């Protein structure tokens, strides 16, 4: 209640070489009114790019229903699609954590994880590998709440700290001979970008029995990963490298992320508002918030991004139709390299 | 038991820095968010930034670039990088009323006081405040002490070592024209219980005179 | 950047009764808003953290109120005590914030009418030779406010006038004044009698000494 600081530790190694580091805490809830126009403000702000501050426009569908006083089920409901501006979310540009890496600059968004009145925000800090030599401690507001950055030097030349152990992930031949198996964590960001080489469904059909045709309408774009909180950005998909691959599996087949509520009912909505006809299918449900709230409409080019707490969107693509793909997702995939 | 006390409050001359010091009592400064606070004369409550536990300061958008505060293991700083006349106030220290928060700050320090001018500190001089002897005399009378002059703040004012508060009215302070504060001090007391000496203390001078006062 | 305003700047209730002043925010602070307590020469106080939690030994006459944007601290059988200045900080965000305090507001407590005693001192024998003199007037236990004129020789003065109010008694709510006339030398030895009235709506208590006598 007057609790409101809450630490990030982000591991850095002792010998630093593309490579980014990235550091997570999830924060209490907050009423969903109060994360209008909310954004990080660091006060390492002469560092971090300034896109991430800007405006992206999202889409938002609430549902609202009416009940007796002691009644879980609702008597009616209606979902509501309105044109939001949200600032500081996870909205990562085309090479921006490239030119990020080469200027210096820091990444930090949020995550929103909402019910019908409340939010669990996610802030996420992304910094080239740069930053674990001087490893300054750094403060970030958001909303209510104070963030500080703990920077931690792990015992480990490059690697990452798995269970005590140090793990540096990789190969071919080499790795016939002799190679070990490590469990990493991943966290992955939707990168939208247009392109004839960015047509990421053409590979969901190629990799799942998803009976989805017409895949030169839909949403154009790749995911970015960083492993082991230490790696070169793995670009998800890519056909020829079995590690992305390995993510592209876990994103579409846990869709919500590898980690009560009681559903009150299905719902569809205009994604964007002014759409003509409904575009969207969601689950609307009652809980405490879980999963995050924050997706990308499917069935555009051009990615309308969807804000819906307290509802569930259409993550599955057996049938493309009204469907969307999540902005975040986190698990763990297995690489091949070695400890030391 | 816990409690705050700020130090280096003293007159400067304009772009002279200056440092100022809060020594913390009664519990760990490692568990707790620091902030600085200051108020000038009259003024209300300005605040001025925040350390917290990780060493970084967060400052307020006027305050940025014109203070630096910083934390120690037992201490919390606050420099004021080139003062300005502006800047005259008392500065308070206030604890986090809680762990891992920065939402209210309690307790507090009584404060330091701050003078910036170009003018060089200067020591009061008393004056003894008695009704003209013309009048008839009565059985109760007034007297008192004028402390004139003198820069910078504070300057205490006692009567009899102390021994002797009932009935006295120690006005505040009022800066003059010039640079210079002034205040005066009364006491009523019967015309046998005589005679009575107020004592006055002027700390930036290293000063104390007293003064018996007698109805002439 | 969140800034809070607080109405009205000055309040005056009568001792016993209820009092409610307000504090408002431009942007939602929701429900991290304080009140602090601050009488003259004396470190804040605080009374109120979150919207209407007391600390420890505030009486429960203090209570308050609000979320969001709109809070209110009100005090019920208010007392002498209870006079001060009272300040409202928010707690929510220190981003891009000039003051997490507002402006504040002081109350005046209305306690029992007192007429004042007035006293006049004449200057010391030692102020004459420094070349500048100073005559003290003071005003004792007096309510509510009054407002002072000097005359020298029945000629009214406009410069060189210093007041000095003392805060208000915590047991009476009664004020004492002190204000003084400096001039020089030459000018106070230039004229005969001097005059304080101490003026209280439409009785003016006035004492009086001349420079000879003393
Ligand atoms: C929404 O989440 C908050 C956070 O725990 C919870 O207190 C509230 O009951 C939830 N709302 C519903 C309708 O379950
Ligand atoms: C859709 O759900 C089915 C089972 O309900 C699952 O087998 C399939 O993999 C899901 N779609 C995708 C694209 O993973």
């Amino acid at each position: 209640s007057l609790r409101n600081v809450y630490d990030m530790k982000i591991e850095c190694p002792h010998t630093v070489s593309e490579n980014s580091v990235i550091g997570y805490v999830e924060l209490p809830p907050m009423p969903l009114a109060d994360t209008a126009q909310m954004v990080p403000e660091s006060s390492c702000s002469m560092d971090n790019h300034q896109s991430i501050n800007t405006i992206t426009k999202y889409t938002q569908v609430i549902w609202r229903g009416k009940a007796d006083p002691g009644q879980s089920s609702q008597n009616s409901f209606e979902t509501v699609s309105t044109e939001v501006d949200l600032k500081g979310t996870c909205v990562l540009k085309h090479k921006m954590v490239e030119e990020s890496y080469r200027s210096r600059k820091s990444i930090t968004c949020y995550d929103l994880s909402c019910n019908s009145t409340f939010c669990k925000p996610t802030l996420y800090m992304i910094v080239p590998i740069h930053a674990c030599n001087m490893m300054k401690s750094c403060l970030i507001a958001l909303g209510p709440y104070r963030v500080q950055v703990v920077y931690e030097r792990t015992y480990c030349m490059t690697g990452v700290l798995i269970e005590g152990k140090c793990f540096v992930p990789d190969v071919s031949i080499i790795k016939h001979g002799i190679f070990d198996i490590a469990s990493v964590h991943v966290v992955c960001f939707f990168v939208a970008v247009k392109g004839n080489t960015y047509k990421l469904f053409e590979q969901v059909k190629k990799s799942f029995e998803s009976t989805c045709n017409d895949t030169e309408n839909k949403v154009q774009g790749y995911y970015i990963c960083i492993v082991g909180g230490n790696s070169a950005p793995i670009y998800v998909p890519t056909l020829d490298d079995f590690r992305s691959m390995e993510a592209f599996t876990g994103i579409f087949k846990s869709p919500h992320g590898e980690d009560s509520y009681s559903i009150v009912g299905p719902a569809n909505a205009k994604v964007p508002h002014s759409a003509s006809s409904d575009t969207l299918s969601l689950i609307a449900y009652s809980g405490i918030p879980s999963y995050s709230s924050l997706s990308i409409l499917t069935s555009s080019t051009d990615a309308k991004h969807v804000f819906s707490p307290g509802l569930f969107p259409k993550l599955n693509h057996t049938n493309c139709d009204k469907s969307a793909i999540p902005l975040t997702w986190t698990g763990m995939i297995d690489l091949p390299g070695y400890y030391e | 038991g816990q409690s705050l006390e700020e130090s280096g409050g003293r007159l400067v001359t304009p772009g002279t820095p200056l440092t100022l010091t809060c020594t913390v009592s009664g519990f760990s400064l490692s568990n707790y968010n620091m902030q600085w606070v200051r108020q000038a004369p009259g003024k209300g409550l300005e605040w001025i930034g925040i350390v917290y536990t990780g060493g970084v300061a967060w400052y307020a958008r006027w305050a940025k670039g014109r203070f630096t505060i910083s934390r120690t293991s037992t201490t919390v700083d606050l420099k004021i990088t080139s003062p300005t006349t502006e800047d005259t106030a008392t500065y308070f220290c206030a604890r986090a009323y809680t762990s891992n928060s920065d939402i209210v700050f309690d307790p507090w320090g009584p404060g330091t006081l701050v003078t910036v001018s170009s003018g060089q500190p200067k020591a009061p001089s008393v004056f003894p405040l008695a009704p003209c002897c013309g009048d008839t005399p009565s059985s109760t009378v007034t007297l008192g002490c004028l402390v004139k002059g003198y820069l910078p703040e504070p300057v205490t004012v006692t009567w009899n070592s102390g021994t002797l508060t009932n009935g006295v009215r120690t006005f505040p302070s009022v800066r003059q024209s010039s640079g210079l504060y002034s205040l005066s001090s009364v006491v009523s007391v019967t015309s046998s219980s005589q005679p009575v000496t107020c004592n006055v203390a002027h700390p930036a001078t290293n000063t104390k005179v007293d003064k018996t006062v007698a109805p002439s | 950047g969140q800034v809070l305003t607080q109405t009205p700047a000055s309040v005056s209730a009568a001792v016993g009764g209820t009092v409610t002043i307000k504090c408002q925010a431009s942007q939602s602070v929701s429900t991290a808003l304080a009140w602090y307590q601050q009488k003259p020469g004396q470190r804040p106080k605080l009374l109120i953290y979150l919207a209407s939690t007391l600390t420890s030994g505030v009486p429960s006459r203090f209570k308050g109120s609000g979320s969001g944007t709109e809070f209110t601290l009100t005090i019920s059988g208010v007392e002498c005590d209870d006079a001060a200045t009272y300040y409202c900080q928010q707690g929510y965000s220190y981003s891009n914030v000039d003051n997490s305090f507002g402006g504040g507001t002081e109350v005046v407590v209305k306690g029992d009418p007192v007429a004042p005693s007035v006293l006049i001192f004449p200057p010391a024998a030692d102020q004459v030779a420094t070349g500048t003199v100073t005559i003290v007037c003071v005003a004792n236990k007096y309510f509510p406010d009054v407002t002072v004129t000097w005359e020298v020789d029945g000629t009214t003065q406009t410069t060189g006038i210093e007041n000095s109010k003392t805060p208000q008694n915590s047991a009476d709510c009664t004020y004492n004044l002190s204000s003084t006339l400096t001039l020089t030398s030459t000018q106070y030895n230039s004229h005969k009698e001097y005059t304080c009235k101490v003026t209280q709506g439409t009785t003016s208590v006035v004492q009086s000494f001349n420079r000879g006598d003393c």
